[PDB]
């Protein structure tokens, strides 16, 4: 059945030319080419990048049917945090989570005037300004690097997921987040307050004459110990013909 | 080109005015900052209509020097660093606050302030007559208001 | 205060017009749908006329794609944008080919000083009662008052009513045969 | 002209003259610009009254200063008089009846927020997507991202989108800047007698008040975050204005003989042989060491360079406020720090307080880490190359902390406990998508089903220097010359752009089957709907960047004649 | 005991730093205010409360405005008191209490000039 | 480390295994820098010789001609 959900669902569109990987990523939740409202872009603030990948996302969209009119909204965060090479993409990754969830565009707020070279991009729009938009679906951060190191990655917007989901099952998951994020609120200022965030292990969950049974069970799985309370593997959950019963 | 026309003042609501009827500008600016920098592009991408083009110069029309390097880099080719252009109006309006100094407190302030706002103007407009002249530019005079 | 403070490395020049009115333009939309311009503000005609003033065959064809790409359906707001739009996008075709020009609409202001029962001395910029266009400033000052003594007409506006309704004036021409300097 | 003495414009306005806004002035003077008054003036001087009749109004000095003069008065008078019959009755009337009838103001405190994502009402949710959505997807395929975070030039994932999105901090960009950067740190018990629980200003020990913070901090925070100049504390001594190298040098004529040890003058002789005379001191056990004509000497000079900005960690930042032991903090390079703490503050992110809640839903095996680096350890790697060069003191395993999978050994040796997969990218200035990418595509081989993925590199003096040969960095001197601040040096698709600005940090997120989050009940960020890394072509430039990528838009457009079945989710969902 | 664990709320064990500000203001007019004589068993218990709801108000405000418990006079009937702070802010109903706020609390139970609070509030050194 | 004994034993009457516990003593407390002064190299050798002294449980003109010769 899952095999039946992938070939119809997640990857109908792996062995067909005519639909593009950037396509059928969008496309697998029922979004268009058009739906890609924000680029990531690199920026370095090198003559050789920005013009480059400028050129490069135009072509992606041109080639895809971009329709005329509608550029992507491409933000610069290096302007703001420079450019740390290997944390780059991560940190436009990071911008991106909080574009799509805030609908919020920031702007490359150092772009005194844009290249006039650039005009010729008619797929591109760079905004000196913050965009509050009422919404965004899909991210694209795209990153290059030496020796011919390219990438790109597409962010769609969380709540495209749970369409696909029951409603009682939606319900249920909701319920379990509240839950957490109260938790961890609690977590969080305690560990500023006390300097506590970082708190090394200073064990296995799993004692050095159970490490290897655990290595062997697929199943095998932490419960909070009486006396610790802490997550260890027990003895008793180890190979258990109770953990294939509720498998 | 257009001296005096800072933040909160009649300059930078004449200049709004021209960028929005496609006029090329200079503005000078005596504080050149970040700052101020960052208000001009905001000012250009509001009223920066088809087929204008601002300009913004860190200036001190104090100096005799800066008068004469300003009008220069203003009519030199682009070639040899400069902006290339040719005016058709000037407007002034650099000053000083002098405020509470009757006859007898005139000094080091005052006379410095007279400078900006009248000896180095004329400086300026002779400045500009010198550049035209010798080019032959004898059927596009300059506006000074 | 006479040293030097001009070098020619140090002059900033601002050329790209055509960039910042797409998001000129994708801005008074958010606002609009954001409610933050609403269709009496004065706003969204002064920046009618700063997109008009940069009328490209490609910012037409953005406001074109964003206008005609708007769910009426999904609340007032969303009408707002689009009828405007529309009218602005109307506008910006024919003002294309079209020298930009410098147009004031701000809502005209007058001095107000009032001093508090508990002496508190307070100062505001009011609306003038008798004037609200620059076009009636100007007849203002050509009838002058009565302290000039020896000597050495009605064009209804939507102004701050109906913003759009204004929006759709600005491309045309006003003529006039009352001149006013023969008032 | 009234602008930003204008109180009594109202009152020379009231004898029938003008006065002028500055909006009015400005149209009145571009009003000598239109083509008709400006040939006006080419025929001669034209002369422009824009003075509202005040020509017209006697004795105007006096006049105005009369107004001036009747507006302050009756100011001063009905203040002054209000402030006695105000006294007369705390006298008259007991100033305790007046004491419980002022209202109290309440002034607000920071509250920090983790800003999770929104769930909107099932209802609203259905709309988004098709409803043929529902259950098309194996949601064990589906890779989403459930937390992350950051260590960089404005601070955490937090204060930085904040900056980035707004521009200034609200009171919880403040005080968390505030704290992050060592300003004031938190105390409870006894200040001086009385008891405090609250903030306290680190160096003084006094207290301070959230809505405090700002004025008090603000202003040297912005100071010493974002892209500054490089600040030589936090580098060990990097100076770019005074870069340390040593000349070799033949000396001319015999030295003057030191004092020294035996073990070294043996190594000295071992060296210089026939250039260099060691003799035992009978009486001390020691040797004198004479460098004979024709030896070689390392003479030390200094040089100048020109990147003088960069991109570095808030200043004061401190893995051991976070919370990290002493003992890792020395033996660690100060990459792994930036890494285990955002490692951390991504799990937060993600509301797993306890890695090993992991081991609840999954096995041991099936947690990974995927993060990368360009460089890793720069700063270890100098140690075994140049301070061993110098003989000074070095850890013996300096060559560990150099590796770049040995920020994700710590990570899952102090942390996560994981047999799962480690698959460590080297990708330049991309290693963090590319991560991704690897991260991506383990979980959807069945080899993970939780992994960390991101990207960390630190700034150092070596590796910016080299930077600045290849030309690849903004000149810091020339940037100056153009009247750039180190704030405006960093400007994508602008006409000036000039080079890139280096800087220091980690980001790390952690992805997920959709399956399983939805199980744990984490948040969900985002879904990764694809990734990936594509080469150029044949060259012979190695930092050139280049058009590999354009190829994930690669579809055959030979035939486009009718609609694609395919592409209709309708038809698809029959099918299953 | 005469003395409950405060930390539990409707029968529910839990402890302090896992309850919710409600939680917290309905558990001290639980055991503060006598409802059968319609009043608080002493005025310092009165005067704690007020000074939570106060801290309340401090926490979950966004810019300053002035209180909604102007005179704790208006905690004499409790329950309406407690709904309009909770009204203003209903943010604080759903989340647990700031790290920084346990320690408050667990402060004002320790101030003299206040008659010892009808509870333990933490198990730790001086739970004798 | 010559000169540093004839100091110790000068100033701070030290024989040959007594001042092997004062540089013992300052082997455990090394300066994370080189000593700038003469004088705070002196002023070192004094306070670890009073480490050593109750950690061990004890308490506490030629030079012109010496300028010459090396002249000669």
């Amino acid at each position: 059945l899952r095999a039946a959900q992938q070939q119809w669902g997640n990857d109908f569109y792996k062995r067909d030319p005519r639909i593009a990987p950037l396509r059928g990523a969008l496309a697998t939740y029922g979004l268009t080419i058009d739906d890609l409202g924000v680029a990531s872009f690199h920026g370095t603030s090198t003559k050789a990048n920005d013009k480059n990948e400028s050129a490069t996302i135009n072509e992606m969209m041109k080639h895809l049917g971009r329709s005329e009119g509608n550029p992507v909204i491409g933000v610069f965060q290096k302007f703001l945090t420079g450019h740390p090479k290997g944390a780059a993409g991560a940190w436009m990754m990071n911008g991106a989570l909080q574009i799509l969830n805030s609908g919020i565009i920031p702007g490359n707020r150092n772009a005194d005037n844009v290249d006039k070279i650039l005009e010729q991009f008619e797929y591109v729009l760079y905004p000196s300004k913050t965009l509050k938009t009422d919404g965004v679906r899909a991210v694209s951060i795209t990153s290059f690097g030496f020796g011919q190191k390219g990438g790109q990655a597409i962010v769609v917007h969380p709540d495209y997921l749970y369409g696909a989901i029951t409603e009682d099952r939606y319900n249920e998951y909701v319920a379990k987040v509240s839950a957490r994020e109260k938790s961890a609120y609690k977590f969080f200022h305690n560990g500023m307050i006390y300097n506590k965030l970082f708190v090394s292990k200073e064990h296995a969950p799993y004692t050095d004459e159970l490490e290897e049974d655990v290595y062997l069970d697929p199943l095998a799985r932490v419960s909070k110990d009486k006396k610790s309370g802490s997550l260890t593997f027990n003895s008793k959950n180890i190979q258990s013909k109770d953990s294939y019963i509720n498998a | 080109l257009i001296t005096g026309a800072g933040k909160g003042s009649i300059g930078a609501e004449v200049l709004q005015g021209l960028l929005q009827g496609g006029a090329k500008v200079v503005v000078t600016t005596s504080r050149f900052s970040k700052q101020v920098t960052d208000y001009y592009q905001s000012i250009y991408a509001k009223y920066g209509a088809k087929g204008s083009t601002l300009i913004v110069v860190p200036f001190n029309q104090g100096s005799k020097q800066d008068v004469e390097a300003l009008i220069e880099f203003i009519y030199d080719t682009e070639k040899n660093g400069g902006l290339g252009w040719d005016l058709d109006a000037i407007i002034p309006f650099a000053a000083i606050p002098e405020q509470g100094i009757e006859l007898e407190h005139i000094d080091s302030k005052s006379e410095f302030a007279h400078r900006i706002m009248l000896t180095n103007i004329l400086r300026m407009m002779g400045c500009v007559k010198k550049q035209k002249s010798a080019r032959g530019i004898e059927t596009r005079p300059a506006q000074v208001i | 205060g006479v040293a030097t403070s001009f070098s020619r490395k140090k002059a900033r020049t601002f050329d790209s017009s055509w960039n910042w009115a797409k998001q000129s333009l994708l801005s008074l939309y958010f606002e609009i749908i954001h409610g933050v311009l609403k269709n009496v503000d004065r706003e969204v005609v002064s920046e009618a006329i700063n997109i008009m003033n940069r009328s490209n065959d490609a910012l037409i064809k953005f406001m074109e794609y964003h206008i005609s790409n708007t769910d009426e359906t999904k609340g007032e707001n969303y009408q707002l944008v689009k009828t405007l739009g529309e009218q602005l996008i109307e506008n910006c075709k024919q003002v294309l080919d079209v020298d930009p020009v410098y147009k004031d609409v701000a809502k005209p202001t007058g001095p107000k000083t009032a001093i508090d029962k508990n002496g508190n001395i307070t100062y505001s910029e009011e609306p003038r009662e008798k004037v609200r266009k620059l076009s009636q400033y100007v007849q203002e000052m050509a009838l002058g008052g009565p302290i000039t003594k020896e000597s050495q007409m009605d064009v209804e506006d939507a102004l701050d009513k109906d913003s759009t309704k204004e929006v759709a004036s600005l491309p045309n021409k006003s003529t006039i045969s009352k001149t006013v300097s023969s008032t | 002209t009234r602008g930003t003495n204008n109180i009594i414009a109202e009152g020379i306005e009231k004898m029938g003259v003008r006065t002028f806004s500055q909006k009015e002035m400005a149209f009145n003077l571009l009003g000598l610009l239109t083509p008709e008054v400006v040939e006006l003036c080419q025929k001669s001087p034209v002369m422009a009254d824009l003075n509202g009749g005040l020509q017209f109004v006697p004795e105007l000095k006096e006049f105005t200063a009369k107004l001036r003069k009747e507006l302050v008065e009756t100011s001063e008078v009905r203040k002054a008089v209000s402030i006695e019959t105000a006294l007369e009755h705390k006298v008259v009337n007991g100033n305790s009846a007046d004491a419980a009838y002022a209202q109290v103001e309440i002034q607000p405190r920071a509250n920090i927020q983790l800003d999770f994502p929104e769930l909107k009402p099932y209802k609203q949710v259905k709309q988004i997507a098709p409803a043929e959505l529902e259950g098309l997807l194996d949601l064990e395929r589906v890779i989403v991202v459930t937390g992350f975070a950051e260590v960089g030039p404005w601070g955490s994932a937090r204060t930085r989108w904040e900056m980035e999105a707004f521009g200034e901090f609200s009171l919880e960009g403040c005080v968390e800047m505030a704290w992050i950067m060592g300003f004031i740190s938190y105390h409870n018990g006894n200040l001086k007698g009385r008891p405090y629980t609250g903030w306290v200003d680190s160096k003084t020990k006094e207290p301070v008040d959230d809505k405090d913070v700002k004025a008090k901090y603000e202003t040297s925070i912005l100071e010493h975050s974002g892209i500054r100049l490089i600040e030589p504390e936090l580098f060990n001594g990097y100076n770019p204005e005074k870069k340390e190298m040593i000349q070799e040098v033949i000396v001319e004529e015999d030295l003057e003989p030191f004092e020294a040890s035996k073990e070294t003058a043996e190594q000295f002789k071992h060296q210089h042989g026939d250039k260099v005379d060691i003799f035992e001191i009978p009486e001390t056990g020691e040797y004198s060491v004479k460098l004979l004509k024709g030896a070689t000497l390392y003479i030390p000079k200094a040089l100048r360079f020109d990147r003088l900005v960069a991109g570095q960690i808030p200043t004061g930042w401190n893995a051991k406020t976070y919370g990290i032991s002493d003992d890792i903090i020395s033996q660690v390079d100060p990459i792994t720090l930036f890494v285990l703490v955002s490692v951390v503050e991504a799990f937060i992110a993600s509301g797993i307080t306890d890695p090993y809640e992991m081991y609840k839903y999954v096995h041991v095996s099936e947690v990974g880490n995927c993060s990368g680096s360009g460089m890793g350890g720069v700063s270890a790697l100098r140690g075994m190359f140049k301070d061993r060069f110098k003989d000074e003191p070095v850890q013996n395993d300096i060559l560990q902390e150099s590796f770049i999978n040995t920020m994700s050994a710590w990570v899952n040796m102090l942390l996560i406990s994981s047999s799962g997969p480690i698959k460590t990218p080297v990708g330049a200035c991309a290693t963090s998508v590319e991560s991704v990418d690897i991260g991506v595509e383990t979980i959807l081989s069945g080899k993970a089903r939780i992994c960390i993925v991101g990207g960390y590199d630190d700034f150092q003096e070596e590796g910016s220097f080299e930077f600045g040969n290849m030309k690849a960095t903004s000149n810091t001197l020339e940037e100056f010359e153009h009247g750039r601040t180190p704030a405006e040096m960093s400007r994508p698709a602008t006409t000036t752009r000039n080079g890139f600005m280096e800087a220091q940090g980690a980001g790390i997120q952690i992805i997920m089957q959709a399956d399983l989050a939805l199980k744990m009940g984490v948040p969900i960020y985002g879904i990764v709907a694809m990734a990936a890394t594509a080469t150029d072509k044949i060259g012979r430039s190695v930092p050139a960047p280049g058009k590999g990528i354009l190829t994930t838009a690669r579809e055959h457009h030979s035939s486009v004649k009718y609609a694609s079945p395919n592409l209709n989710m309708k038809y698809r969902k029959r099918q299953l | 005991f005469q003395k409950p664990w405060f930390a539990t709320v409707n029968g529910q064990a839990r402890d302090l730093a896992t309850m919710t500000y409600e939680e917290v203001a309905k558990r001290l007019v639980e055991l503060m205010f006598i409802r059968s004589t319609n009043s608080w068993f002493d005025v310092t218990w009165r005067t704690f409360t007020g000074d939570f709801l106060r801290r309340v108000e401090e926490r979950f405000t966004k810019s300053k405005t002035l209180s909604l418990i102007q005179s704790y006079s208006l905690l004499d009937k409790p329950d309406e008191a407690i709904e309009k702070v909770f009204n203003a802010y209903p943010a604080a109903r759903e989340q647990f209490l700031n790290a920084q706020d346990i320690d408050h609390f667990l402060s004002m139970c320790q101030n003299p000039m206040q008659k010892p609070v009808p509870f333990v509030p933490v198990l730790d050194r001086r739970f004798e | 480390i010559t000169v540093a004994r004839k100091y110790l034993q000068t100033r701070w009457g030290l024989p040959s295994g007594r001042q092997d516990g004062v540089l013992l003593v300052a082997l455990s407390n090394e300066p994370a820098a080189r000593l700038g002064s003469e004088a705070d190299a002196k002023a070192f050798l004094d306070s670890m010789a009073q480490k050593y002294a109750s950690i061990v449980g004890v308490d506490l003109l030629e030079e012109i001609t010496k300028d010459h010769k090396v002249l000669a």
